[PDB]
Protein backbone atom coordinates (compact mmCIF):
# COMPACT_ATOMS: atom_id res chain seq x y z
CA UNK A 1 0.00 0.00 0.00
CA UNK A 2 2.80 2.73 0.36
CA UNK A 3 3.15 3.69 -3.22
CA UNK A 4 -0.45 4.68 -3.08
CA UNK A 5 -1.09 6.13 0.73
CA UNK A 6 0.56 9.20 1.49
CA UNK A 7 1.01 10.20 5.16
CA UNK A 8 3.69 11.18 7.55
CA UNK A 9 6.50 6.40 13.03
CA UNK A 10 7.73 9.65 12.51
CA UNK A 11 4.08 10.95 14.25
CA UNK A 12 5.01 8.57 17.51
CA UNK A 13 8.81 10.49 17.01
CA UNK A 14 7.17 13.97 18.14
CA UNK A 15 3.96 12.65 20.18
CA UNK A 16 5.62 12.36 23.45
CA UNK A 17 6.26 16.16 23.40
CA UNK A 18 3.28 16.88 22.75
CA UNK A 19 1.16 14.94 25.35
CA UNK A 20 3.33 16.26 27.69
CA UNK A 21 2.24 19.61 27.37
CA UNK A 22 4.77 21.25 25.57
CA UNK A 23 5.25 23.05 21.64
CA UNK A 24 6.44 20.52 19.04
CA UNK A 25 7.92 20.63 15.68
CA UNK A 26 4.34 19.26 13.81
CA UNK A 27 1.98 20.50 16.50
CA UNK A 28 1.57 23.98 18.09
CA UNK A 29 -0.53 25.21 20.58
CA UNK A 30 -2.22 28.48 20.49
CA UNK A 31 -4.81 30.90 22.08
CA UNK A 32 -3.11 30.47 25.70
CA UNK A 33 -3.13 26.74 25.48
CA UNK A 34 -6.76 26.29 24.64
CA UNK A 35 -6.50 24.45 21.23
CA UNK A 36 -3.70 22.40 18.98
CA UNK A 37 -3.60 22.92 15.07
CA UNK A 38 -2.56 19.48 13.33
CA UNK A 39 -0.65 20.28 10.61
CA UNK A 40 -1.28 19.41 6.49
CA UNK A 41 0.31 16.11 5.40
CA UNK A 42 -1.81 13.87 7.62
CA UNK A 43 -4.72 12.58 5.86
CA UNK A 44 -8.62 12.18 7.18
CA UNK A 45 -8.15 8.81 9.29
CA UNK A 46 -4.89 10.09 11.25
CA UNK A 47 -6.39 13.23 11.86
CA UNK A 48 -9.74 11.87 13.07
CA UNK A 49 -7.60 9.29 15.45
CA UNK A 50 -5.34 11.97 16.73
CA UNK A 51 -8.22 14.47 17.38
CA UNK A 52 -9.47 11.61 20.32
CA UNK A 53 -5.56 10.89 21.16
CA UNK A 54 -5.04 14.74 21.58
CA UNK A 55 -7.30 15.04 24.16
CA UNK A 56 -5.80 14.11 26.67
CA UNK A 57 -3.01 16.16 25.81
CA UNK A 58 -4.99 19.79 26.27
CA UNK A 59 -6.79 18.59 29.40
CA UNK A 60 -3.28 17.94 30.71
CA UNK A 61 -2.42 20.83 29.97
CA UNK A 62 -5.57 23.19 31.11
CA UNK A 63 -4.67 20.85 34.94
CA UNK A 64 -0.93 21.46 34.48
CA UNK A 65 -1.69 25.57 34.06
CA UNK A 66 -4.47 25.08 37.13
CA UNK A 67 -1.95 23.51 39.15
CA UNK A 68 1.14 25.80 38.87
CA UNK A 69 -1.05 29.16 39.21
CA UNK A 70 -3.06 28.57 42.12
CA UNK A 71 -0.13 26.77 43.90
CA UNK A 72 0.38 28.98 46.83
CA UNK A 73 -1.94 31.43 46.13
CA UNK A 74 -5.46 30.02 47.38
CA UNK A 75 -5.89 30.76 50.87
CA UNK A 76 -8.92 28.75 51.80
CA UNK A 77 -7.64 25.17 53.36
CA UNK A 78 -10.27 22.85 51.40
CA UNK A 79 -9.33 24.29 47.89
CA UNK B 1 17.36 39.28 62.74
CA UNK B 2 14.46 37.78 64.46
CA UNK B 3 12.29 38.61 61.47
CA UNK B 4 12.86 35.28 60.19
CA UNK B 5 9.79 33.89 62.25
CA UNK B 6 7.55 36.51 60.77
CA UNK B 7 8.46 35.45 57.40
CA UNK B 8 7.70 31.97 57.65
CA UNK B 9 4.62 32.31 59.71
CA UNK B 10 3.34 34.79 57.08
CA UNK B 11 4.79 31.71 54.54
CA UNK B 12 2.61 29.14 56.11
CA UNK B 13 -0.65 30.86 55.78
CA UNK B 14 -1.03 30.19 52.00
CA UNK B 15 0.03 26.34 52.69
CA UNK B 16 -1.80 25.49 55.43
CA UNK B 17 -4.02 22.89 53.66
CA UNK B 18 -1.12 21.45 51.68
CA UNK B 19 0.44 18.15 53.57
CA UNK B 20 4.13 17.73 52.78
CA UNK B 21 4.96 21.54 52.38
CA UNK B 22 2.82 22.38 55.84
CA UNK B 23 5.12 19.49 56.94
CA UNK B 24 8.66 20.62 56.43
CA UNK B 25 7.62 24.43 56.66
CA UNK B 26 6.56 23.38 60.27
CA UNK B 27 9.93 21.28 60.69
CA UNK B 28 12.07 24.11 59.69
CA UNK B 29 10.27 26.92 62.07
CA UNK B 30 10.77 24.39 64.80
CA UNK B 31 14.77 24.08 64.48
CA UNK B 32 14.77 27.51 63.49
CA UNK B 33 13.26 28.22 66.49
CA UNK B 34 14.68 26.35 68.90
CA UNK B 35 17.83 28.91 69.52
CA UNK B 36 15.17 31.85 70.61
CA UNK B 37 13.69 28.70 72.89
CA UNK B 38 16.98 28.50 74.63
CA UNK B 39 17.44 32.03 74.81
CA UNK B 40 13.80 31.84 76.99
CA UNK B 41 14.12 29.26 79.24
CA UNK B 42 17.90 30.73 80.60
CA UNK B 43 16.13 33.74 80.79
CA UNK B 44 12.44 32.33 82.78
CA UNK B 45 14.68 29.03 84.51
CA UNK B 46 18.24 31.50 85.90
CA UNK B 47 17.26 34.99 84.60
CA UNK B 48 20.69 35.38 82.62
CA UNK B 49 20.58 36.71 79.34
CA UNK B 50 23.73 34.85 77.07
CA UNK B 51 23.90 35.62 73.58
CA UNK B 52 25.47 39.03 72.63
CA UNK B 53 24.23 39.50 69.30
CA UNK B 54 21.11 41.97 71.25
CA UNK B 55 18.71 39.08 69.35
CA UNK B 56 16.46 38.50 72.33
CA UNK B 57 13.49 40.05 73.65
CA UNK B 58 13.93 41.31 77.34
CA UNK B 59 17.03 43.81 76.73
CA UNK B 60 19.43 44.50 79.56
CA UNK B 61 21.59 47.08 79.06
CA UNK B 62 25.15 47.83 80.15
CA UNK B 63 25.26 51.10 82.55
CA UNK B 64 27.89 53.80 80.77
CA UNK B 65 31.25 54.05 83.15
CA UNK B 66 30.54 57.81 83.32
CA UNK B 67 27.43 57.04 85.36
CA UNK B 68 28.56 54.00 87.76
CA UNK B 69 28.40 55.50 91.01
CA UNK B 70 25.54 57.53 90.59
CA UNK B 71 23.65 54.21 89.46
CA UNK B 72 24.97 52.20 92.18
CA UNK B 73 23.00 55.16 94.91
CA UNK B 74 19.96 54.41 93.21
CA UNK B 75 19.81 51.27 91.88
CA UNK B 76 15.72 51.25 91.54
CA UNK B 77 16.82 53.21 88.68
CA UNK B 78 19.07 50.44 87.33
CA UNK B 79 16.68 47.46 88.04
CA UNK B 80 13.10 49.26 86.69
CA UNK B 81 15.07 51.46 83.68
CA UNK B 82 17.64 49.55 81.97
CA UNK B 83 15.93 46.25 81.49
CA UNK B 84 13.46 47.09 78.71
CA UNK B 85 11.29 44.54 75.85
CA UNK B 86 12.34 44.34 72.11
CA UNK B 87 8.41 45.39 70.76
CA UNK B 88 10.19 44.57 66.95
CA UNK B 89 11.03 41.12 68.02
CA UNK B 90 7.98 39.54 69.50
CA UNK B 91 6.18 37.16 68.35
CA UNK B 92 2.22 37.42 68.74
CA UNK B 93 1.87 34.95 71.12
CA UNK B 94 4.45 37.39 73.65
CA UNK B 95 1.69 40.21 72.08
CA UNK B 96 0.18 40.49 75.51
CA UNK B 97 0.98 43.40 77.96
CA UNK B 98 0.45 41.21 81.02
CA UNK B 99 2.65 38.18 79.89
Amino acid sequence: IEPYYDTLQTILTYLPYTMLGSDSKIFTFSNNYTRLEIPKDINNSFSSLLREVFEFAILYKQLAIVVDRYKGTLVSAIK
Amino acid sequence: GGLLLQVIQERMVYYKGDPTSLDFLTQLFDIVSSDYIGMLNQWLLEGVINDPFDEFMIREKRVPDSFMEIFQSKSEYYWNELFLIKIDGLLNQFQNSTI
